[PDB]
């Protein structure tokens, strides 16, 4: 049964236990990962920000890339909070790119559906791109932003 | 060590 379950595992229960956003490298360099935040913490904690991810060549960074000199330990960072949306914070030494458009470092930007962040700009052959996937399930809960106090 | 640029800042010029 494991043989079928392995395949079915893809289609069956959709992933999104408490996932915020999923980072997927389209240029084929970094392995896909799942970013997540607790709803109770976000719904209970209504401050400036809830949870933020740090991405880069650093093993500490919430995201471990390959090994590109053009990228910094923590090339970019993603923050989750505000209300029911997401924000992208660039934190690279050389800069973080969005669909070819370079954004202001350590600046907050409104996330986009299936958005993509490019990094390591300088040489056409030294640029790396990343795609961000927003969890529809998560948005559903945040969209309502209402405490499920209904028995 | 010479100068192991941990992360080049793009020598713009």
């Amino acid at each position: 049964a494991t043989q079928r379950f392995l395949i079915e595992k893809f289609s069956q229960e959709q992933i999104g236990e408490n996932i915020v956003c999923r980072v997927i490298c389209t240029t084929g360099q970094i392995p896909i990962r799942d970013l997540s935040a607790d709803i109770s913490q976000v719904l209970k904690e209504k401050r400036s920000i809830k949870k933020v991810w740090t991405f880069g060549r650093n093993p500490a960074c919430d995201y471990h890339l390959g090994n590109i000199s053009r990228l910094s330990n923590k090339h970019f960072q993603i923050l989750l909070g505000e209300d029911g949306n997401l924000l992208l914070n660039d934190i690279s030494t050389n800069g973080t790119w969005l669909n070819g458009q370079k954004v202001e470092k350590n600046s907050n930007q409104l996330l986009s559906q299936g958005d993509e962040i490019t990094v390591g700009v300088g040489v056409e052959s030294d640029i790396l791109s990343l795609v961000i996937f927003i969890n529809d399930k998560f948005k559903q809960c945040l969209e309502q932003n209402k405490v499920d106090r209904i028995r | 060590k010479k100068m192991t640029f941990q992360t080049p800042t793009d020598p713009l010029e």
